[PDB]
Formats: C-alpha cells, structure tokens, sequence
C-alpha cells in the first residue's frame, strides 16, 4: 500500500497474474561474457564490497546480488544454501529480473523509483516470491546514468531493519567509487599525456623544489647526467650530483641563466653540457628548470 | 473469454512458429527468440532494426522485408525484449554499414534497447538510434515517460527502410527518421478493452457507450473516458487534439557513435498548419470492422480538408494494434516531395506490399 | 453497442464515400450505388464483375482493379443487391469481350444476379456466369439453398481475374472459375457473433466458452454449438471436417448465352487426399487477432502435413469478414502449376497488391 | 569470551570495577571546535554516508556515531530517543570512548584489534552497558594511520546480523573515498607541476591526439601563432589553424621533422615559424608534439 507498490502493481495487473511464475529469461552464456565484460570496473568494485559485507554476517541465510541496468543478474553470493533456494526459483547469473518478467519487487523497483527499495511477503506481486524479503539500491554512472543494482534477498521471516541501509551504502561505496575512480583514471591520462611531451623535448630537462629535491628528470637528461630516472626521484639535488660554480650563484641569487656553459660532476664522472635556467617563483618558495641542450 | 489459444504460456511460440511458416522468407531464431530477413546479413546496405512486446502484429514482425525492417525483436505480450535479444538479432543483420535501432517510446523499450546498443557498440558495431513519440494525448503514461510511440512507427519504418534501400548512410537515415518523428502526430481511442491472454481480465473496462479518449496501444489511461456520441464528434475530437496537442518541445536522446556517448537533444514539434501535405493512416487497434475505417477515413478528408491539409497517400487497415482493443488511431505525418518518392519505392514485407 | 457509425441509415454511404475518396483508382457512381474502376470500360478483356451485400469488406469492393474485379455492386449490409445494380454496373464495365458474373450461393443473390444476367442478355451483352459454394459446414442453410459461397471467392475472384487480364475469352475464364469451385473447400468458426447496425442486437448469442462451429458470414447458424476447448483442437475438428464433407454432388446452373437458358448442371467435388497442392486462406471473420491467426496457421500447416497436402501459397488476414465476428475461416484451393502461375501473376486492388 | 575481549577484559579487570559507572570525559566547546575541523575531510564524507543510512532505516531505535582515532565522538546521528538514552549516560557530542574510560566495547576495541567488531550483553566490562550491543568499524589513512571509526549503538536485544556489515560498508566508503581522494590531490599536484614545467620552455609547444585535437598549448604556442589558449583547447586542429603542407604530410605518413621552417596561416594572417614535429606511438594510436622555435 506504499504509493510505489500500489503503482507497481497497476502496472503488472494489466498484464500478468499473481499465481503463475515461469523460469524468468536468462542470457545464454556466450552473450552474457559481453553482458559481464561491459562492467568489469563495477563489478571488481562491487564484489570486494560484497565478499566483505558476507565475511562479518555470516553465518545467517541471504544472497547478495549484483545486478545491471536492465535488471540482469551479473553475480552473486552469500550463504551458499539461500543462493540455491533462489536458484530453485530461476534467479540465477544472467537471469534478468525486470518488473515484466517477475513481477513487483525491489530487484526491479529499486531502479524504477531511483532509490533504496525494499519489498518483502505479499508486497510482492507473485506468490512465489512470498516467503522472500528483498533489499536493493540503484547505482548510478558519472554522467547520472542509471548503471547497476545491489540486493540482498532472504526468507521473509528474518529481515531486519538494516538491511535496506546495508545495500544503500554498498551501492553508495560502489557507485561514488566509480566516479571518482574515473575522475582519478582522467587525471592520470593527462599526467602521461604531459610526461609524454616533456619526454618528447629536444632538451634535457630537470626540476626541483624550493627545498632542493629533484621532482621532475626526463630519459634524456637522465643519459646525460648518467642518472637512473626513478632512484632519483624526491632525492636532494647536490647529493645527486656536484653542481658547478655558476649554477651554485645562480640558484642562490635566483637569477636566470641563458645557453651558459657548464660543469657537472655526477659520482666522479665529469659531464660538460650547456644549460638555460629559469626560477619558478611560487608562494611556498622558488623551484627551478634547468633544460640540457644538445650541442 | 474468446482467446483462440492453447496453452497460456504457449501462445507466443505457437504464434512465431505460424508466422515462419507462412513466411519463408523470414528466419525465426531460438534461444533466444528474434526474427529477421531470410536473407540477413545483406551487406551493402544500412541495417533497420526494431521490436517491442508482441501483441501489435502486425508491428513489427510484419515489416521485415526489403525496403523496410531486416529484423524485429518480439518480446512477451505487451513486454519489451531484453537486451540479450537485442544484441544478437542486430548481430544478425549488421549490413557492415552500421544499424539503425528504432525505439518506441516507452520505459522498458528505452532502456533496453539502449542497452543493448551500448552493447552492440562495445563489439563495434557502428550504431545509432531513432526514438518515436507520437502519441500526442498524455505527457508520461503509465509505461512512458514523455509522449508514447504509436503508429507512425509504422510509417518511418517504411520511409527509413527505403532510404536504407536506396543506399543512404547510417547517418542520413537516421536524421531522416529523426525528422520524420518531428512531423508525425497521433492519437487513438478505444469502445472496448484489450485482454492480455496472461492477465485473463481486460487490461480496463468501460461503462455503457463510454470510450477512453486517447488511448495508448497497452490499454494505458488516455486523457480521459467520455461519452462515444457518433462517429463524427469522435473524429472531429480527435481531430482537434492533433492541432492543439501539435505544438510540444522535449528531450530525446540518440546515441553519438562516435564519441561513445548518449547526446541529448532539445527539439519542438510544429502542429499541422493550412498549406502542409501529410500521408494519414486510419488504424484498426484490433477489432473494428474495415467497413467503419472507411466512414472515419470519409470524415477524417472533410477535417483536413477544411483545416487546408492535403491528404496525398493513405493507408487503411490494421496496422499496429493491440491486441483485440476495438478503437482505431489516426496518424497524421506532415510530408515533402523527397518523402513521397520514398513512400511510393519497393516494399515488400508480409503486411506491406508494393512497388515493382 | 460499440459501432463507430453516425446515422444507422446512413452507414453505407459515409462508408462507401470515404473508399471512393481513399482510392481515385475507384469509381463510387451514385443513383444506383456500384462501384468500377475508375478506367472501365476497359475495352479488350472480358470484364469480371461480382457483389453482395455490404458487410463482408474488403470482399468485394477491395477488389476492384487491375488483374481482379472490374467492378462490384454492394447493397445495404447482408442484403443482395438489386438487378437495375447489377445490370447497370456490368453495362458500365462492359469491354466487347462480354461480361463474367461471379455470384455466391445465397437465395437472394442467386435470384437478382440471375435476373440482372438475363436483363443483360437482352440488352445485346455476352454474359455467364460462376456460382460459388465452398461452405462445406451445412447444406441448405438460412439464406442459402445448398452449400453457402464464403471465403473461396476470393481466391477465385483472383485466380479469374488474372486469366481475364492476360486475354482468355469469356468461356476461358467461366470454365476455370467452375473449374476452381470444385476444388476450393472452406469451413469457418464463431466465438462471438457480429452485430448489424440496423438490427442493434447481436446476430446470435453464445454461453461461455462456447463456439458456433461451421458459422457462416451472415451470421447464420453451423452445424451446432459445442465447447471451445482449444485452437488446436479447434483447428483439428474443422481440418477433418474439410476432408469428411469435401465429396459433394450436387447441381448449379449457369447461363448458356448461346441458347439463352439457365443449363443445369450436375457436378462433383472431390475430397482432398494425399499428395495434393493447395492454395490455403486463414481468413479473419472480423475481430480476431492476426496474431492468433498465425496461431491457426501453424496448426494448420502441421495438419497439412500430416494428410499430405503441399501449402503452396498462403494469405493470412481479414479477406472476407463477417462485420464484427470474432471467429475464422480457413479455405483450401488444390492447385496445379497453371493455377500458381495465375496467381502469382499481377493484382492491384486495394486489399490485394502483388507483382509487377 | 573469545580471545579479543578476554584480553581487553585482562585490561580492564586491573583498573576498574564492572558494576561503576562514570560519565566518561568530554571535551569543552571551544577545543571540540578543532577537533572537530581537523576531521572536516572524514565528516562531511561520513556524516552525508551515515544521513542515508539512517533516513532507510528509520524508524528503529539506534544511534550511529562518527568517532576520531582517540574515540572521541564528532558527530552522532539516528534515533532522536535512543540519542538521549545514550547521552544520559554521556555519550555526547566531544566525548571519548577509550577502552581506559568506559571498559571493553567496540567502540574502542574495534581500532584496538584494527578490524570490525560487535560487542552486546555481557561482553562489555560495565555492566551499565549490558543491554547496549555496539557495532564498530576502524577506518584508516592515505599513508594508514588510524583516522577514525563509524559506530551503531541499539538496544541489545534488537541487533541483526546486517548491523555490523553496515557499519563496515560505511567506513569502506569513508575510507575508501578519502584514500582515492588524496591519491587524486597529490596526482593534480603533479599535474601542475608538470604544467609549469611545460609553461616556461622556451619554445612553443602544442599537442594534439589520434583523433587531431588540441591537448596541450602553452603561452608562447599561443602568442605566436595567435590563438586564446583557453577556447582552443579540445578542439580540432585543421579548424584552428592552417596547417603547412609539409606538416599534413608529416601526420598522415607519421614522420617526424626537425628544425623544418614552415608558414602557418591564423585568421587571415600569415605566421612564419621553425618547427619540430614528433610521433608519440601509443596503443590507441599516434599523437603528436609540434614545438615553435624563436629565431
């Protein structure tokens, strides 16, 4: 009698009866590998969540599920037994449990009214499903597009107040997990875009803080001051190599340098190279750049 | 009840089976259920896909031929495919010159289709969507959101499937689709229910010469029940709902193949103004006699006529109905002179039939 | 009540007015209503002209046109037409090469196609004609003396009109058309009866799950009343009920324009048996599904089969109804190479649209 | 009685009596203001994690709790009437809950044994809490350190098996999203530092991917060949300018070019420039440098 169930139930009694059940639709493996490969970044979130999740709630009889936007069963676990009781039914993985098929149910209802829903005993519309209670929250994509559901179903007897809130903050784990997972994923594709051009310059380059750390060498400059690229990183630059007296003044007086001729001294191997270098003023202190040009 | 079936959960097998029968140039799949052009993959060409629930016919399974659809997708009665579907079926007929999903406008219809175009895309497979939304009578249904997608389905799966025919890219075909959804407009009414065979019960019920005024082909609410008064007022009002309800902007979403991404577009319809030419479409829903197509048929010419509206091809008959409803639709599709050259080539389809 | 009709006396000529405005390729004339088409007389082929009352559409006015019908006379729904009709409009079809009458087996038929015959044989007009009684269900029925002229004529009226088109002569194309009717076998079912507008009330009333088994198009009584069971088992009563009651002996008459007399005829009809080829027409009485058509289709073909008969060629649709009936028919036509040649050969009237 | 609370037990058994109870020490306003603002990060995750956990479960008698690694508590929310069952006994809005306060309880033992934890009944030191079952998950740091810990406190004869589960799928939100969170500020950190790199060459330098669109343009790219660095960028380089021949033919064959002079055409205006041109293979396809030399 929730105004959701009510209109549910408007909408399957037009075109189905409450007695009748038939094993519901399941994807034939072959096109269900591109069903479950279509959600590898969801999935691989949301089944940490859910072997967790079962790992301090068992023993207890429920199944979790993860199911897609067109209400397709993509995996499940949980206690072992429930699982099989449910795959008496037919819920099995592929199997697609929208409203047309099964009848009104959180599985499905969840999705159509864009929030945590839990539907147990005769809320459901087929008696098969009577005995059952089901959680489940929809999870939605970074461009707020309706992408996955998380369920939790077990005998009606033994629901418990939590839960409805424990599918809901999964599907919240899962869902802001894929947004800013993504977010990450997009600024990291620009990090190598824009290592790329600095590894594709003509000059050698080399960066450090104001405190006088390396934080940037490219394979080029790192030939030719026969530094190894990563062990140098974050480590002091006069450790890593003895600078000569011109840059010493210059980094001191923080004054630019043009094409100037210069000495370095890397691990008792002396390396002549000409040199630009430029401070980068900032608030917390000066960086530098100084860019190797090849003869 | 007067349902010539057998078992209840049998009917739609029994029911393809007949139809792949009668039609051998028409392939039936199992496991899953999809049908397509005996014929398929014919490479060359833009393939045109569609489906819903079954219990329209003959829409779509009808319109699989050249000229028009290369498959269709029937799902259960009244209950849109699943993706799984779908996907295969596309699979099937993929010309290697993309495939054009056409979509009804409705929830399940919407979201499964466009999942299964994510689907099909992620297989490359080049594909776009066009979506109809015809129904001009209620703003969200019970199964829609928006306007519903009715019979002028039928008219752009025919146009559509000429340009197809004809050599059109992808891209032309469906931004021809897509401007013809623009200029369609429909709506329906009902005298009596459809009973879907699963339910047993009518799908509504109406009180003594009582109609449901703008019906929608799942036996939806339409905007209202009023009294049936005669043929005349009937078509008269329904006339005057596809000018009023004529103007209407809304969001509909197509899928940009290229950037992998559903792009959403603002766009307004125009209402049927003097001086425009329209093909219309006097639909049987299921149960009203031929004979009284005709007599709406002869009041719908004498509407248009004195709207200034020039009637230059029609269609009449039962073309997407749902199930045994007794009412009828009239569609309405504002054309040009590229349009009709389209309508008059090649069809031939087990429910449309002409041209050399 | 659920007709959409305005005026009750009026129903036939809004109806009519609106084919002629659906079709230019028909002529409606007025003061007596028949229809032609909108090219007659088409001089150099043998004319092919039938009718009957109105009720039945598309049969007989969707059948005007090119390789079919020349014109067709409707009168007032289930009413023969009158002979000033008859004798009118197959004076204005006339070509020179006389004019063929396809007549069903009805007592008031009979009587004023025989009339009108005989008036246009005074009138200087080479002119015969075919008498069709498929109906295999019951002999002598309420309108009829003999066996009832249903869904066949159909068939007939193409297979016919194709052979008139090519260029056979008037005695050609009545001997085929006799020919044929010895060889078609129909049989239909009702599970709710149609209601004519004039009448108000249904033709017949059945209980629950009850069917009229070898119903007829006028709503006339069949063999009996027994329990809807299935479609299959349906479908399997009226398949076997073909064969039992296909042997048939009995006597029509035509017109021996030579000597100006009715010749009585003698004639048999065979039972369908092994090995034959047939023609099969699962015909929609007015208000079943197609979808449950494809539902007796299927089940039909799989009969067929089983006793040995070859389907050749199908139609599935409404051909020839019952106004709102809810119930079928199925006809089947033995066939050799000659006769599928005929009928795959062109037809371009509004119900039937096939070749080049 | 298994090993966990009999070694807490073995704590508190030195120092304590079961049967006293003492409102536990809470922390004056003023300093509660910063303890509660150094946790700003952590709460506005949580509490927004912990809003929707509770309005899903409503109505049931519980409190939910935000606690700080000393198991002071920063923010409580659930049910109005068990708030003020437990604030009767002094759990308030700056309280700690250390295990030296108020004896075995998951509210500290969790961070203690640095997994998810349940304690009801008699499995509490104090008897005062004998008919409270506490349910509590610790949650970690960027570099891990304890940063925190999300609690559900209920009458003990009203827990379920979902309770713990919940409280642990919330700190795996909470966790999680200030993990990842971090990670995202300290690769945009790179991201600018690596910007600043490229901002101060002394070329021009430009970028566009495998489908030819501007990724990266810098002021002197920008000066020179007269573009608006910001409305360039994303967008199609043939539309933004007229490329040379010599570079099309070096695009469409991949090849690279050094030090070639070339005319580009800007908005009617014709720039002369030397340039390099660079491949940068990758596995969706080729992007490109090009760097604008200064004579």
């Amino acid at each position: 009698i929730s105004p959701l169930i009510a209109t549910s139930w408007e909408r399957c009694n037009k075109l189905m009866k409450r007695e009748t059940w038939n094993v519901p639709h399941q994807a034939q493996g072959v096109t269900f590998a591109s069903i479950y490969r279509r959600k590898k970044a969801m999935l691989t979130l949301g089944q940490a969540a859910l072997e967790d999740a079962w790992e301090y709630m068992a023993p207890r009889e429920c199944a979790l599920f993860i199911l897609d936007e067109t209400a397709c069963i993509l995996s499940r676990n949980g206690d072992p037994q429930t699982l099989q009781q449910l795959s008496a039914l037919g819920f099995n993985d592929g199997t697609y449990c929208a409203e047309g098929i099964i009848g009104t149910c959180a599985l499905s209802l969840a999705a159509i009214s864009g929030q945590a829903v839990k539907t147990m005993a005769d809320q459901h519309f087929k008696q098969v499903l009577w005995n059952w209670a089901f959680c489940a929250t929809p999870l939605f994509d970074s461009k707020g597009r309706l992408t996955g559901t998380i369920a939790l179903a077990c005998p009606v007897e033994q629901t418990t107040a939590a839960d409805l809130p424990l599918t809901l903050a999964i599907a919240r784990e899962v869902g802001n997990l894929l947004l800013t997972d993504s977010l990450l994923a997009e600024t990291n594709r620009h990090l190598n875009q824009l290592n790329a051009l600095l590894e594709s310059m003509d000059d050698g380059v080399i960066s450090w803080d104001e405190q006088g750390n390396l934080q940037f060498i490219n394979a080029q400059a790192a030939r030719v001051l026969r530094l190894d690229a990563t062990a140098s990183q974050g480590r002091a630059i006069t450790e890593l190599l003895t600078l000569p007296a011109v840059l010493q003044q210059a980094i001191k007086q923080a004054h630019p340098l043009k094409h100037v001729e210069a000495t370095f001294e890397s691990q008792h191997q002396f390396i002549d190279a000409v040199i630009t270098l430029k401070p980068i003023i900032e608030t917390q202190g000066t960086s530098f750049i100084l860019l190797l040009h090849p003869v | 009840m007067k349902k010539l079936i057998n078992d209840v959960q049998d009917v739609l097998d029994e029911q393809l089976a007949g139809l792949a029968k009668a039609h051998p140039s028409l392939t039936l799949h199992q496991d899953p259920v999809y049908v397509t052009r005996a014929d398929a993959p014919v490479a060359g060409k833009v393939a045109l896909l569609s489906g819903g629930g079954s219990g329209h016919e003959p829409m779509h399974c009808g319109y699989i031929g050249q000229g028009m659809l290369s498959g269709a997708c029937p799902g259960e009665i009244f209950t849109s495919p699943t993706p799984d579907k779908i996907f295969e079926c596309a699979m099937q007929v993929d010309g290697g010159e993309g495939v054009l999903l056409i979509i009804k406008n409705y929830t399940g219809d919407i979201l499964n289709f466009e999942t299964a175009t994510e689907l099909l895309h992620d297989s490359g497979v080049k594909v776009t969507t066009v979506v109809i939304d015809d129904d001009v009578a209620v703003k969200d249904s019970l199964y829609t959101a928006g306007r519903r997608g009715v019979a002028n389905t039928v008219l752009i799966e025919k146009l559509v499937g000429a340009a197809a025919e004809r050599g059109d890219s992808l891209d032309a075909c469906a931004e021809l689709g897509r401007k013809l959804n623009n200029q369609g407009h429909s709506i329906g009414i009902a005298l009596g229910a459809c009973t879907v065979p699963a339910a047993g019960k009518p799908s509504f019920t109406l009180a003594d010469n009582e109609m449901e005024f703008g019906v929608g082909i799942h036996g939806e609410p339409g905007i209202d029940r009023r009294p049936f008064s005669s043929l005349d007022q009937t078509v008269d009002e329904m006339f005057d709902t596809l000018l009023v309800n004529g103007s209407y902007h809304r969001t509909l979403r197509f899928w940009d193949y290229q950037q992998g991404s559903w792009q959403e577009e603002q766009q307004t319809k125009q209402p049927l103004q003097s001086g425009d030419r329209v093909i219309a479409l006097v639909n049987n829903l299921g149960a009203t006699p031929l004979s009284e197509l005709y007599g709406v048929y002869n009041r719908l010419t004498t509407r248009c006529q004195q709207a200034g509206l020039t009637i230059e091809r029609n269609l009449i008959g039962a073309y997407c109905t749902s199930l045994d409803m007794t009412g009828f639709s009239i569609t309405l599709l504002k054309v040009d002179d590229e349009t009709l050259a389209l309508w008059d080539a090649p069809v031939h389809t087990p429910a449309l039939n002409w041209g050399k």
